[PDB]
C-alpha cells in the first residue's frame, strides 16, 4: 500500500523504534494531526527589530 | 406579478424620466428574492458558500425603430444605494447602447474582503446593489409603442463556484405523499 | 463594422452600435509627462483606475430652438469622484480625457450637433465694456447654453451662437479636435483629447483648458406623435491623470 | 484539477471589439468575464468545483421512506411493512433527482430501525433483543400476507437480518433499471392506446420491499419504525431541468397549484436602506 | 494486494497527503463514489449553437 | 529535532562586552543566557519542546457544548436539540483559543450521547436501544420546528445515526472559514454604518446542529444529554496574545469586571520561611 | 550613531536623534497584496505617495495623573488627505502604517511609556450587562484615554488601565508589536506594521485592523520651576496603500 514509515518519540527505554501509516479516507481532514512537526522561530516576537542587535554590545550607541 | 409575465417584465418608456430610477436590487444570488429562483441561485441554495462573478445579460425588446442608452451601474457595499444617476456612475457601470445587437452584458465583478460569501447573505458578507438609469432616453417614431420590455437574463462565470452542500429550503412536507 | 465600438476605462464601459470612428486629439494620444519635460521635482501620484474613468455629466434636452450648449474642463469635473479630490488636494495636474457624447434619436428624426474640443477657449462678454466672472464661464457638471439672440447681461457671456462667444466664426470651428452628430448616420461622438497647454502641467481650477462645445447646424425636427424628448449627454473620462504639489484641500 | 478559470489582467480599450454586446435570440449564454468589460488584475484563483460534481451532488444518504410495524396481534395493526420502492415520497431527494431526466448510477442502501414499548399501566417486560428481517421482492416474486408467510424463507430474493444495537444495516445494489437508464420523467403513457398510466409509475418498477420482526412474539404491544436511505454512487445524469417550484402534492405524478415566480416586495426600485449611522 | 494509492484533497496545512485503496467485494457496485472525477463542458448547454461564436465579435451580422 | 539549546562553558571575563546591558525600549527581548552573565559548565541539553507545539497543545478534544432533550411530548420539555456552532460557551477552549487571534485547522468532532429515565413512582419499562440522529445544518438550510420535521430526511447536509451502547460518534471536518483563517477576535461591526453587531458574532458563521431520538415515543418520560467535543487538528496559529484575565461573562462579546492583575501578599519583600529545624 | 534616524514617505520627513531602533511588525514589512493572494477581481488603485505620508494627529498631554490613551485605525485617519478620501470612496482597503511616537522632556523628567499596535483589539464594556457604541470605541483623529479607576459609562469601554479595556493583564501586552519611551534614554517610539488580518483586504469605516495604545508605566515627574507640559504626539503613514471597489463616497 502507500506505506509510510515515521520515526516514534524516545520511549522510556532508550540510551525498531519506528511506526508504520497509511490513510484510508480521501479527505486529508480525515488524517491524525501533525504532532511531529518541529518549526520554530521566536524572532518574529523576540527580536522584531529592523537593526541586527549583537547580545555583547550596547542596545543603544 | 408573482404569478404572471410581467414578473420578468422591465418596463422603459419614451419621454423625459431624467433622475428616475428605472429598477434595482442587491446582489443576493441566492437570497435576493429577483435571483432566488433563477437556474444560478436555484442551485446556490443547495450550497451555502458561493464566489465568482455575474452575468447580467439586458435584451430590449422593442421595435426595431425604437433607440435608447441605458446606464446599467453596480455598486459594491459600504455607501448607501445610488439615488441619482451621478451617484451610481460613480461605480462600476455599463453604458448600452441599443442597436442591431438587442442583447447587452453588464459583467459584475467578483470584488468582494473573504474568497466566498454565504448564499444566506448577511450584512458582512454584503454585495452591493444594481441600479439602472437612463442614460438618454427612448426616442421613436411616430406609429410606434412607447413602452417597451426589457428582459434580464443572469449566470454564472467561468470563475464562480459553490462550497457548502446544505438542503434547499424551498421544498418540505407535511407527511408521505402518496 | 466600424459603426460597433466599445470603450473600456477604469470600472466603466461605453458601447455604441452607430458611431463614425473616432478622432484623436491632434494626431496624438494621451501620455504621461516624460523626465525630459518635467519639472515639478516631487513625484506625482497617479490614481490611475481612480481618476481615470468615464464621468457622466447632466444631460440636457435638444430643442427645435436650442442653439447650444458648452462646458469647461477640468473645471466641470471638480465634483467627480476622485478625480475632482486629486484637484483640490494637489497645486498641479494634467489629464487626457476621452469625450464621448451621446444622442439618440430615430431614423424619423433630423438634426445635426457638432461636437467640438477648443483648447484654450477664452470668451467674451456680453456688455464689451465689462468683464466677465468665472460663475458664467463654466458651472460645474451644468451646462451653460448659447442663445439664438444676443445677450445682454453684466458679467455674462456673450451667447451669441453666430460668434460661438469668441468673436469667431462658427463654420469655422471645424479646425480643432471633432465629430457631429447626423442623427440619420450618427447616434454619438468620441473624441480623445491629449494633454494640450504651454506647460507641462498647470492647476485644474484657475485655468479651463479646453471648452466642449455642443453646437447644432442642422435643427431637431419630427413629425406629429414622434418622440420630441431628445436628450444629449455627455461623457468624459481622464486620461494618465497626474497630479503634483500636495497640500490641504482647496475651500471652493 | 477541476480549478476554477484566472482573470486576466486587463488594461484601457477603444476598440470594435464588443464582446458586451450578444444577442440571445440566438440561444447562446454569453461567454464574458470581468476583464472583458473593465480593467482587472491578474489573479491566480485556486478555488475548485470539485463539490459541484453530480457525484458529490448526489452521493448522500437521504430518507426515502418510512413505514411503523408492530410485534403483537392486536386490534388492526400492521405487524409487517410492505413498500413499492420508489423515490417520490420524500420531497427532499425527489427534488434533486428530478433536477436531471435521466439517471445512471449504483447505489448503496442503509436502513435505520427502531423500536419502542407502547403506554401502559402494567408494562414490565425483558424482551430479549428484537431481530428484524428486510426482503426484497423484484416484480413478479411472492408477496407474503403475514408474518408467518412461506415468502419469508428468502430462497432466492435478497433479505438482510439485522439485531437492534448494532450498526444500521447496509448493502450495494447495481443499476437494476432494464432501460439505458432511470427515467425522472416519462411523458407518455402505459397503453398504447394512449391511456392508463400516465408518467413515472408507467414504466418505473423496482419491486417491493418488506419488513418484520422475526421474533415470535412480544408480551405487550410493541412496535418498530423503518427509515429506508438511498445513496446513488457511481453516478451519471442527462438533460438538466429547471427546479420544481410548485410543491409536491401527489407521488405518482406532477399535479402542482399555480405557485409564484418568487417572494414580492415593495417595488422594483426596492432596496433596504442598511446604512443607518 | 492490488492496492492501488491516490491524492487526497487539500487539507487546511497546505502551501503525505495520498491515501490507498483496495476493493475487497467483487462486485464493482460495491466500491465507494467517485468523488474525484472532475471532466467539465459547459458547450452543451451555454453554447449550443452551429455556428461558432466569438465573443469579441458581434452576435448577428 | 525540536532539542532544546545547550548550555556552552564559560570561564572568566573582563572586557567591554555587556551582554548584559541592553535597552529594552527597542521592544528587543533580551536574548542572554546563564553562560553570558556567569561561569557555567558544558551540558548536553537533551529537553525536547515537542510539547509546545501548537499542535500538540490544542489538539485534544475539549467539552465546546452541551444540551438535554426529552423523549415523551410533556409538558413544555424540548424534544431535540438546537445550536449555534460556536466555542465560546465554554471558558476552558475558548481561552486556549484566545491566546491567538486567527487560526486555521481541520477538526475532529465527537459526541458523547447519554439518556436516563426521569424519577416516578409506577416506572417499569422495557425500552429497546435509544437511536440518536444528529444533523449539521450549514447557514441558511431549513431548519426543523419538531422532532418529525421533514428537515430530518437528511437530503444533503450530513448527519449522523447513532445507536447508545456503541462507542462515541465521530467525525472530521476540514477548514470551513470563508476567510483564510477563522477569527477569534474581530474588533469591528457587522454594518457599514459602525453598528448592529460587534465582534465574533459580526462574521462567524458555522451553521446550527441540531439532535434527537428517531425512536418514535417512550412509555414514560426520559432525557438525553449530548455533549460536544472539538479536537483542532493540521493546526496553524497567528498574532499571539494576553490570555484572558478576567472571567468570561458573555459569550457573544468580552465583557468583563475589572480583575485584579494577580493575587496579593504581605510586602515586595516577603517571602515564607519554609527552613524551621 | 544609531540615536539618530531619518524617515521619508512621500512629501514628509522625520527626524530623530534619540530613538531606540526601529521594531517591523511581526518581522515583516509592508508590502502589497500578490496575485496569488487576492480575491477583488478589479484593478486596484494605488495612490502612492498621495496617501502613503506622514499624518500628525491631535496631540495629548501627559500629566502626572494619566492613565493612557489609544486610537484605532484605519478609522481615526477617515479625514486624513486623500487617505481618507480614499476610505470614503472605496469598499476594500490594504495598509501598512508606519507609528511614531513622539515624546520629549528633559534629563531631569522622569517616566516612561508603553506604545503599543494590538491587531483586533476588540474592548469589552464598562456595563457588562449592556453594548458598547462605536463613538466610544473610536472618534477620529481625538484619543480616548483610559482610567486609573473603573468607569460606569452605559455604552463607555472599561476604561480600567490595568485590563487595558480587554480583560488582560496590562504586563503582557508586550506580546504585541511595542516599543518605550523611557524619557531618560527615549524621545520617540516608531512601530512598522505589516498589514494584519485574516483576509488579503477589508472594509476600513466598518473594520479597526488595530489600536495603538500608549501606556505611561512609569509616572510622569519632576521638581518645581520643571516644564509641567509634556505632550505626546502620534504620527502615522500608510504604506502600500490599495483599494478596490470604486463607487459612490459613502456617508459618514
Ligand atoms: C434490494 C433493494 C432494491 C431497491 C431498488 C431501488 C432502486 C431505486 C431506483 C430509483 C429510480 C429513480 O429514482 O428514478
Ligand atoms: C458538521 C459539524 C460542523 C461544525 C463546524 C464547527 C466549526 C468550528 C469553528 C470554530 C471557529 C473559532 O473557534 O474561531
Amino acid at each position: 500500500m502507500g506505506a509510510q514509515v515515521s520515526t516514534q518519540k524516545t520511549g522510556a527505554h532508550e540510551t525498531i523504534i519506528h511506526y508504520t501509516n497509511i490513510n484510508y479516507y480521501k479527505d486529508a481532514a480525515s488524517n491524525s494531526a501533525n504532532r511531529q512537526d518541529f518549526t520554530q522561530d521566536p524572532g518574529k516576537f523576540t527580536e522584531p527589530v529592523k537593526d541586527i542587535m549583537i547580545k555583547t554590545m550596547p542596545a543603544l550607541n | 406579478n408573482l404569478q404572471s409575465m410581467d414578473a420578468y417584465h422591465i418596463e422603459v418608456n419614451t419621454g423625459n424620466y431624467q433622475g428616475e430610477k428605472i429598477f434595482a436590487f442587491q446582489m443576493q444570488p441566492g437570497l435576493e428574492s429577483v435571483f432566488k429562483r433563477t437556474l444560478m441561485g436555484e442551485i446556490l441554495n443547495y450550497y451555502a458558500h458561493w464566489s465568482g462573478s455575474i452575468k447580467l445579460t439586458f435584451t430590449f425588446c422593442g421595435s426595431a425603430m425604437a433607440t435608447g442608452k441605458l446606464l446599467l451601474a453596480y455598486s459594491p457595499p459600504g455607501a448607501d444605494v445610488p439615488a441619482t444617476r451621478k451617484q451610481a456612475m460613480l461605480g462600476t457601470h455599463m453604458i448600452w447602447d441599443i442597436g442591431l445587437q438587442s442583447s447587452c452584458v453588464l459583467c459584475i465583478p467578483w470584488i468582494s474582503q473573504t474568497h466566498y460569501r454565504l448564499v444566506q447573505q448577511d450584512e458582512y458578507t454584503s454585495a452591493g446593489n444594481v441600479t439602472c438609469w437612463y442614460q438618454t432616453g427612448i426616442v421613436v417614431p411616430p406609429g410606434t409603442p412607447n413602452k417597451c420590455v426589457v428582459l434580464c437574463f443572469a449566470s454564472a462565470c467561468n470563475d464562480f463556484s459553490v462550497r457548502m452542500l446544505r438542503d434547499t429550503p424551498f421544498i418540505g412536507q407535511t407527511a408521505l405523499l402518496q | 463594422s466600424d459603426r460597433v465600438r466599445s470603450l473600456t476605462l477604469g470600472n466603466s464601459t461605453i458601447t455604441t452600435q452607430e458611431s463614425a470612428n473616432v478622432v484623436v486629439g491632434y494626431g496624438r494620444w494621451p501620455e504621461y509627462l516624460r523626465d525630459d519635460e518635467a519639472t515639478a521635482e516631487d513625484q506625482p501620484t497617479q490614481p490611475d483606475v481612480a481618476t481615470c474613468r468615464f464621468y457622466t455629466l447632466e444631460s440636457v434636452q435638444w430643442e427645435k430652438n436650442s442653439a447650444g450648449w458648452w462646458w469647461k474642463f477640468p473645471e466641470a469635473l471638480k465634483d467627480m469622484g476622485l478625480f475632482g479630490q486629486n484637484m483640490l488636494y494637489h497645486y498641479l495636474g494634467r489629464a487626457g480625457y476621452t469625450i464621448h457624447v451621446q444622442c439618440n434619436a430615430s431614423k424619423f428624426h433630423q438634426g445635426c450637433l457638432l461636437v467640438v474640443c477648443v483648447p484654450e477657449a477664452e470668451m467674451g462678454c456680453s456688455q464689451t465694456d465689462k468683464e466677465v466672472a468665472a460663475m458664467n464661464l463654466t458651472k460645474g457638471e451644468a451646462a451653460h447654453k448659447f442663445e439664438p439672440t444676443k445677450t445682454n447681461g453684466e458679467h455674462t457671456v456673450q451667447s451669441i451662437v453666430c460668434n460661438a462667444g469668441m468673436g469667431v466664426g462658427v463654420g469655422n470651428l471645424t479646425i480643432y479636435p471633432h465629430q457631429w452628430i447626423n442623427l440619420r448616420t450618427n447616434n454619438c461622438a468620441t473624441i480623445v483629447m491629449p494633454y494640450v497647454n504651454s506647460v507641462p502641467m498647470d492647476n485644474m481650477f484657475r485655468h479651463y483648458n479646453f471648452t466642449l462645445m455642443v453646437i447644432p447646424f442642422a435643427p431637431l425636427d419630427y413629425a406629429a406623435q414622434a418622440s420630441e424628448y431628445v436628450p444629449v449627454t455627455v461623457t468624459i473620462a481622464p486620461m494618465c491623470a497626474e497630479y503634483n504639489g500636495l497640500r490641504l484641500a482647496y475651500q471652493q | 484539477i477541476a480549478r476554477v478559470a484566472d482573470t486576466v489582467a486587463s488594461g484601457p480599450s477603444n476598440s470594435t471589439s464588443i464582446p458586451a454586446l450578444t444577442a440571445v435570440e440566438t440561444g447562446h449564454t454569453s461567454q464574458v468575464e470581468p476583464s472583458d468589460t473593465m480593467q482587472t488584475r491578474h489573479v491566480k484563483n485556486y478555488h475548485s468545483r470539485s463539490e459541484s460534481t453530480v457525484e458529490n451532488f448526489l452521493s448522500r444518504s437521504a430518507c426515502v421512506y418510512i413505514e411503523e410495524y408492530y410485534t403483537k396481534d392486536q386490534d388492526n395493526v400492521n405487524r409487517y411493512m410492505s413498500w413499492t420502492i420508489n423515490a417520490r415520497r420524500m420531497v427532499q431527494l425527489r427534488r434533486k433527482f428530478e433536477l436531471f431526466t435521466y439517471m445512471r448510477f449504483d447505489m448503496e442502501i442503509t436502513f435505520v430501525i427502531t423500536s419502542r414499548q407502547l403506554p401502559g399501566t402494567s408494562i414490565a417486560q425483558d424482551m430479549p433483543p428484537l431481530t428484524h428481517q428486510i426482503m426484497y421482492i423484484p416484480p413478479g416474486g411472492p408477496v407474503p400476507n403475514s408474518v408467518t408467510d412461506f415468502a419469508w424463507q428468502t430462497s432466492t430474493n435478497p433479505s438482510i437480518f439485522w439485531t437492534e444495537g448494532n450498526a444500521p444495516p447496509r448493502m450495494s445494489i447495481p443499476f437494476i433499471s432494464i432501460g439505458n437508464a432511470y427515467s425522472n420523467f416519462y411523458d407518455g403513457w402505459s397503453h398504447f392506446s394512449q391511456n392508463g398510466v400516465y408518467g413515472y409509475n408507467a414504466l418505473n418498477n423496482m419491486g417491493k420491499l418488506y419488513a418484520r420482526h422475526v421474533n415470535k412474539d412480544t408480551p405487550y404491544q410493541m412496535s418498530s419504525t423503518i427509515r429506508v436511505y438511498f445513496k446513488p454512487k457511481h453516478i451519471r445524469v442527462w438533460v438538466p431541468r429547471p427546479p420544481r417550484l410548485s410543491p409536491y402534492i401527489k407521488s405518482s405524478n406532477v399535479n402542482f397549484n399555480p405557485t409564484n415566480l418568487t417572494d414580492e416586495r415593495s417595488s422594483i426600485t426596492y432596496v433596504p436602506d442598511t446604512i443607518r449611522p
